[PDB]
């Protein structure tokens, strides 16, 4: 039925399911359902329906790149499925089920490869809460006691919660304000950041302090990993400008109090930022450990030239 | 007396030399009330600092010069003393008392040493009123000379670059970078200032509501995401309070997180400081000379009040809130001093003269 | 010299039990020691030097009696006025005052620390600093130390009237309904010279015209939650539990705690002690009973008496198996063979 | 399911609840906010110049079986009184429980899923002691959304947040004055002047019955001034729940149209962004629109829309001002804080500043407008003329 419309409203109003493959489980859900029982013609009328419902879905807040990402991957499974087909619903829904089960284990396998990086007594450093970086760092509690420096930035700040969820289970964290990321980072090694979405050229679109942070990395020459799973490799190299973000209400940065000053003064609030591929020095991923400058072909491994 | 002490919490490893303090008033409980011979007057200001009621990196010099002007205008010159070594010894533990208020200060030392000079330079045979009124008179001529009648003069150089079309960017509160950027709207030359402010004790609002009553327009961004003003800036007049002879620029903790985040976009960076606030030390990094301050202020009441109060009851989760930073003079352009627009590397050349 | 301390002697407002020579000064103790002492050991506790007191010739007799650090009072108040409610209390000694001043005159005992309510003056360099305990409505802002309108029900009609301008700055005024006021005011040395000339103002609850800071001198005063209470009412017996002897004939046959008896006095037999203070030079001899009652000096009671919380004044006597229940036994009178009621035995 | 009914010069021809906010009509924002907090069926009570709203709200996306808050609009020719609106509601016997009334101008993003608990369980505890919840947002005065002709001096009790007294200082008293009855009883009295009325209510259905009896009551402030002095034998209480997030109004005067449609462009309602239901955002808040051709040497400086269909000319300097769909300004135009509408057309060499305009209007050469003037409804200024302040043409 048209419960997807509710879903089309659900992404419209906001209220995030915290990126935990819930957008992916949902997009797989609705694509499974529209894939299940709909109109049927042989010659990709299903694919045309995927383009229509696709572009209607992408008409949401243009930041949830996972929605269109798994949409396009469903299309590539359709194209290869027909490619071998040269009863298709059985093969398509089965392979989509296999992609679901493969998606069902990202946060474990991307966290197994952790002992091979962090060593004893090694002052790691991140910024901003992320599920994968916390799970990833929790499987390195069967090794020695390092430190963790976490930045408290990007207000409204969703960051501390992580400083709790770590320090009551693990290593000796300290929490620094965002405006002190250059007295620190003279005494550190091995920076990690989680990623909101990563671009085709090799860019990280992340939380609103990622840049200003990576610049310090390629100033003191410390390597920064951006641990990010699959299904977040977005096409469309950074052409569209200023729709790249989320501008939120300036209540979060200035209070509605202090009247009259708020007549003539301009307030800005960006949620994301731009990390170019000239500063990332490894990707830890779900299947391999690929470098920055290789990421290109990995994208060609997944998609098809209908990247629009 | 001078119990002082009362340090709290666990400092975050690394620097254990720096002494943390809590704003529970500390010292007020110990002191005697009839007069309490520690301080006739300086207990007033000394109480006034700790709560956060002066705190501007300038005008602490004005405060200490005022109170020392009164206490120097109260002295008694005992029957067996020369009053030079007597008073010059007498002022010691009182300045030590304010020194236990908050870590020392920033170059008010230079004032203190100057006072010690003028006290030591006193003639050995005069009237108590003669040398007394002479002393406080000179103590006035100083603050008229290097604090009053120089900041006006260090604005006339600044107009020469601030001309029409540019988009300047000051950072947080400032003492001179309001005068020499607000005596430039008067005398025309329209522009568009953008201010950027740091997450605790915000301090950027004092600018943004001390400038809209001049009429020059504005904008506002927190230091966490100052990567959007930088593709439209045309200067940054980031002024600060201590110049160290290795060309270091001791700013607030935010600065230097912007400067070497600016020169990767090719916009210049111009510092503005005064002529007494440059000191003869040398420091290489931030972790030898900071001053931590009350790590309880970090509490974002943003819904369920995620533990902020609860950290103490957690173990190994200490938060740190630094106060200064450092700017190395490879990322700093011209310094607009009160003796010309001298180059950064000649930071020592003003010293000998 | 930072401050100066004035502890004058106001006079006798309304206490019929004290109206006689019971109170020749406020030195009539419902506490253990006299009433000049228990306040006047705080100002000497916190460490002030030689203080200024002002009475009228009566505690001049008790001058050589008491003991303290230092004092230099004036007993020359010349009580033909029974007056000077901070008017000529300050103005009488005005060519002696040469600095700031804090005042607490012959008043209530206080159980709170001076450190806070002298810091909140010495910080902001304000004009006023008074205490509070927690109708005469006084409001305060959304912090401590911010005094809004303080106005009694006297000069008011059936409503309140907020001054407009002082509700557009400081724009959340919260009115404190009922606060037991206290007489610990701290003032600056100019607001003395204001009432030095223009002396038509008087009556220290009418020197609160600095609750008109609008239209810059500011005022600040802080609340508490503790046991500093007022002791100038007929409720002196309510403050009789102080809980801050040895040289007496203590029988200890009665085994009783949480009470006190004065020295050079004989305890009794066949008796008990239930939360009652007892004066010095008081004979207890044969079956008696303490009562949660107050006992002055120079009296004797014995012989099957059993009282219940009365006010045993000085120069009294009881015998013959007495029984009272909350009476105000007068001074200079005595009753033995009676079973009276809660009424007062007048002079 | 909360029903939450919504009641209903330039306002002569067109209604005051279908005038456009910024390319959207004010009877769609209320449909939004009430569709955001949650409402299953909403009731529109039509007042004056009616039956057009019965087409516009029949034309929008709300009129669809795909919708959630399935509306049912009512029209009343007899109820032209703007008071006792609920008299035909209880008389018609419509609601079941917990109304949430808001009349007309409602541009708000406040969620009402947190207050309804506070007067749900609380209402249950006194089982009959609380009447309604009057939501009111925090502000500081000297903010230019609080007009001269609006304020409050509502003085609530601490620790229970019950509205004891009331005022409406629109008469601008030189000294406001609460009554001694409130300060008489003694728990703790706080008299807050900060608040600014958001005119949204969540009233128990019993407040319908309290309108049936005592039929001499009309205004909301008339009602609240009623039930807090009289009805001394246990009437009710008035309990309010403040906010610090997004706000809505509700600003009727043109002076309130100035502010509350110049902060809906500056993004102060973060899910009620102009990109709603075409545009594209940009730097320094120039939220341009599709099918739009600017001219050479134009400078669209700061905080300005440009609707679907316009064409400005060379040497334009449009700044801090909206511009509707379909217009065409000319060469060397100068807009500044103005607000055109659907189908206006100014001509060359203008000096339009701090003014308004209206639909299907025009202007010709040398017409140099001035502060606060408002042309209306197909008027034309024409030849060389310089209208003074307040020159309300017709």
């Amino acid at each position: 039925s048209e419960r997807i419309e509710s879903f089309v409203e659900t992404l419209k109003r906001g209220g995030g399911p915290r990126s935990s493959e819930e957008m992916a489980r949902e997009t797989l859900g609705l694509l499974r359902q529209i894939i299940t029982d709909h109109r049927w013609s042989n010659a990709g009328e299903l694919m045309e329906l995927i383009r229509r419902e696709g572009r209607r879905m992408t008409a949401a807040q243009p930041s949830e790149t996972t929605v269109g990402n798994m949409v396009r991957r469903v299309l590539k499974i359709i194209r290869e499925e027909y490619g071998r087909l040269h009863q298709l619903q059985s093969n398509i829904i089965e392979a989509i089920n296999e992609l679901l089960v493969e998606l069902e284990g990202t946060m474990e396998n991307i966290a197994a490869q952790a002992l091979e990086h962090i060593h004893s007594n090694e002052v790691i450093m991140t910024i901003g809460f992320s599920r994968t970086v916390e799970a990833f760092l929790k499987e390195a509690a069967r090794k020695r006691k390092f430190h963790v420096i976490v930045a408290e930035c990007a207000p409204f700040c969703q960051g501390h919660e992580m400083a709790v969820n770590l320090s009551k289970a693990g290593i000796e964290t300290t929490v620094m304000t965002d405006a002190a990321i250059f007295a620190v980072m003279s005494r550190v090694n091995k920076v990690i950041i989680g990623t909101k979405t990563i671009l085709a050229n090799g860019a990280l679109r992340a939380v609103t302090g990622t840049h200003t942070l990576a610049l310090a990395a390629k100033h003191h020459s410390t390597p920064l990993i951006v641990c990010a799973p699959m299904f977040k490799l977005s096409p469309q190299f950074p052409n569209e400008e200023d729709s790249f973000h989320k501008f939120v209400a300036p209540e979060e940065v200035l209070p509605f109090t202090e009247g009259d000053i708020l007549e003539k003064v301009s307030v800005h609030c960006p949620v994301f930022d731009y990390v170019p591929p000239e500063l990332i020095t490894l990707f830890i991923s779900n299947i391999g450990g690929n470098a920055p400058s290789y990421i290109y072909r990995l994208m060609s491994e997944l998609y098809h030239p209908d990247d629009h | 007396q001078v119990p002082t002490r009362k340090d709290y919490g666990s400092k975050v490893s690394l620097f254990s030399h720096l002494p943390q303090y809590s704003r529970q008033n500390s010292l007020t409980q110990f002191m005697s009330i009839p007069s309490s011979v520690i301080h006739p007057a300086m207990v007033r200001l000394g109480l006034q600092y700790s709560q956060g009621l002066v705190s501007g990196s300038n005008a602490r010099c004005i405060a200490l010069l005022r109170a020392l002007q009164q206490v120097i205008q109260d002295y008694t010159t005992p029957p067996n003393e020369e009053l030079s070594r007597d008073l010059v010894n007498k002022l010691k533990p009182y300045m030590s008392f304010l020194t236990q208020c908050r870590p020392l200060s920033a170059s008010m030392h230079n004032a203190i040493k100057f006072l010690n000079k003028e006290i030591t330079s006193v003639g050995s045979s005069k009237r108590e009123e003669e040398a007394k009124s002479e002393l406080r008179a000179a103590i006035d001529r100083y603050v008229q000379e290097k604090i009053v009648l120089a900041a006006q003069a260090i604005s006339r150089f600044a107009y020469q670059k601030i001309s029409n079309g540019d988009v300047i960017l000051v950072y947080g509160c400032s003492s001179l970078v309001s005068r020499i950027l607000q005596e430039a709207w008067t005398e025309g030359r329209r522009f568009r200032v953008v201010v950027v402010d740091s997450r605790p004790w915000l301090e950027g609002r004092h600018t943004l509501r001390s400038l809209v009553h001049a009429g020059v327009p504005a904008s506002y961004l927190l230091i966490p995401a100052a990567s959007y003003v930088l593709p439209e800036v045309s200067k940054v007049l980031l002024g600060a309070h201590a110049l160290l002879a290795n060309g270091s620029v001791m700013s607030r903790v935010g600065t230097a997180q912007l400067a070497l985040v600016a020169r990767a976009h090719n916009v210049p960076v111009l510092v503005c400081c005064e002529t007494y606030k440059f000191c003869e030390r040398v420091q290489t990094d931030a972790f030898v000379s900071n001053e931590l301050d009350d790590p309880d202020d970090l509490q974002c009441k943003r819904g369920e009040h995620v533990a902020l109060a609860n950290w103490q009851n957690h173990a190994s989760l200490r938060l740190l809130n630094l106060v200064y930073d450092v700017t190395p003079p490879e990322l700093v352009d011209l310094v607009i001093t009160e003796l010309g627009m001298i180059p950064c590397s000649s930071v020592p050349v003003v010293l000998r003269v | 010299m930072e401050f100066q301390a004035v502890v004058m002697a106001v006079g006798g407002g309304s206490r019929m039990t004290d109206l006689t020579s019971s109170i020749p000064k406020p030195l009539l103790p419902v506490g253990n020691k006299p009433l000049i002492w228990y306040p006047l050991n705080l100002l000497e506790r916190v460490g002030f030097e030689e203080v200024i007191v002002v009475t009228t010739r009566d505690v001049q007799k008790a001058l050589c009696a008491e003991f303290k650090m230092k004092m230099k009072p004036d007993i020359v108040c010349i009580p033909d006025d029974a007056d000077m409610g901070t008017a000529d209390s300050l103005r009488y000694i005005y060519p002696k005052l040469k600095t700031d001043v804090l005042v607490l005159s012959c008043d209530l005992i206080t159980d709170v620390a001076l450190h806070e309510v002298v810091d909140l003056f010495r910080a902001y360099d304000a004009s006023l600093a008074m205490l509070m305990r927690k109708r005469d409505f006084i409001g305060v802002d959304s912090t401590g130390k911010r005094l809004l309108f303080m106005a009694n029900e006297a000069d008011l009609d059936e409503e309140l009237v907020i001054k407009g301008s002082i509700l557009q700055k400081h724009p959340r005024i919260r009115f404190h309904t009922g606060l037991v006021d206290a007489h610990l005011y701290c003032l600056k040395k100019y607001i003395v010279d204001f009432l030095m000339e223009n002396g038509s103002i008087t009556s220290i609850r009418s020197e609160l015209i600095p609750y008109l800071v609008r239209k810059v001198h500011i005022m600040k005063e802080g609340l508490c939650s503790r046991v500093s209470t007022l002791g100038l009412y007929m409720e002196a017996n309510r403050q009789v539990p102080k809980l801050l002897s040895s040289a007496q004939i203590v029988s200890k046959h009665l085994v009783g705690v949480d009470s006190l008896i004065g020295p050079e006095t004989q305890i009794g037999e066949k008796s008990s002690i239930k939360r009652s203070v007892i004066g010095s030079s008081c004979l207890i001899k044969d079956r008696v009973t303490i009562t949660n009652c107050l006992l002055m000096n120079s009296v004797t009671v014995e012989e099957g008496s059993n009282i219940q919380g009365s006010v045993i004044c000085n120069n009294a006597v009881i015998e013959k198996g007495a029984d009272i229940k909350d009476c105000l036994i007068g001074s200079g009178q005595r009753i033995e063979a009676k079973a009276k009621r809660v009424n007062e035995v007048i002079v | 399911p909360p029903p939450l009914q919504a009641v209903l010069p330039i306002s002569k021809d067109q209604p005051r609840v279908l005038l456009p906010l910024a390319n959207v009509a004010l009877i769609d924002y209320t449909l939004e906010f009430l569709t955001a907090t949650g409402v299953q069926e909403t009731f529109v009570f039509c007042c004056w110049k009616a039956a057009q709203i019965k087409e516009h709200l029949l034309k929008s996306k709300w009129c669809r079986p795909t919708s959630l808050n399935v509306v049912r609009i009512i029209t009343s020719e007899l109820y032209r009184s703007l008071g006792d609106v609920l008299r035909d509601v209880d008389a018609k016997a419509l609601v079941r429980s917990d109304f949430l009334l808001v009349y007309g101008d409602v541009i708000s993003n406040i969620n009402i899923t947190r207050a309804l608990e506070e007067h749900r369980l609380r209402r249950k505890l006194e089982k009959n002691v609380s009447v309604m919840t009057m939501i009111f947002k925090e502000s500081s005065p000297s903010h230019p959304t609080r007009c001269h002709e609006d304020n409050v001096v509502v003085a609530v009790d601490s620790t229970t947040n019950r509205v004891l007294h009331f005022q409406k200082t629109q008469g601008l008293r030189r000294f406001a004055f609460p009554l001694s009855l409130f300060q008489g009883s003694s728990d703790g009295v706080e008299v807050r002047y900060d608040l600014l009325d958001c005119h949204i209510s969540i009233c128990s259905p019993q407040v319908a019955q309290l309108f049936t009896d005592n039929f001499d009551y009309q205004t909301r402030d008339d009602f609240v001034r009623g039930l807090l002095v009289n009805e001394e034998i246990l009437g009710n209480q008035i309990h309010m729940h403040v906010t610090a997030k997004e706000y809505g109004a509700r600003v009727s005067n043109l002076h309130m149209y100035s502010a509350v449609c110049a902060d809906v462009i500056r993004r102060w309602v973060y899910p009620l962004t102009p990109e709603a239901n075409s545009c594209t955002h940009s730097r320094h808040n120039i939220y341009r629109g599709p099918e739009v051709s600017l001219g050479h040497g134009s400078i669209l400086e700061e905080n300005v829309l440009l609707g679907s269909g316009t064409v400005i000319g060379s040497n334009c300097f449009i700044t801090n001002s909206v511009i509707g769909p379909g217009c065409h300004i000319g060469d060397n135009v100068v807009l500044d804080q103005t607000y055109l509408w659907q189908g206006v057309r100014v001509a060359a060499g203008a000096q339009i500043h701090q003014s308004l305009l209206c639909d299907n209007a025009e202007v010709k050469e040398r017409v140099t407008l001035k502060p606060r003037s408002v042309l209306t409804s197909q008027v034309v200024v024409g030849p060389n003329i310089t209208l003074p302040e307040g020159s309300v043409i017709s």
